[PDB]
């Protein structure tokens, strides 16, 4: 998920878009 | 925008930085 | 409360959240 | 001792609370 | 004052802690 | 330089000055 690609690997803003209400 | 490895609280500002007034849900894996 | 993984300048955030008004002592081994 | 335990293994806030004034 | 591990997010506060009204320049290497 | 010193090794709040305008 984001908790582990953002910590595994890198993510990028736009992916964290997703998570917002 | 560059992409970013984040781990930890740390993330969870990014998660306030991007989100802000519309809230977010921090959903890891346990 | 959840078991928590704590190392740095992290940690000592966390001091002051639990403790605030009472005060902490950040002890480290050297 | 604590920053050693945290860091090392996990603790809980339960510990934290042995370090206030 | 003591020597410091530092990196990431965690070092430009350090930046900050440091240098303050002057402003400083952050450049890493990529 | 600065960021890759004071994290692959120590680095000192004296070096961290050379970086203030
Ligand atoms: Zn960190």
């Amino acid at each position: 998920g984001i908790v582990e690609q953002c910590c595994a690997s890198v993510c990028s803003l736009y992916q964290l878009e997703n998570y917002c209400n | 925008f560059v992409n970013q490895h984040l781990c930890g609280s740390h993330l969870v500002e990014a998660l306030y930085l991007v989100c802000g007034e519309r809230g977010f849900f921090y959903t890891p894996k346990a």
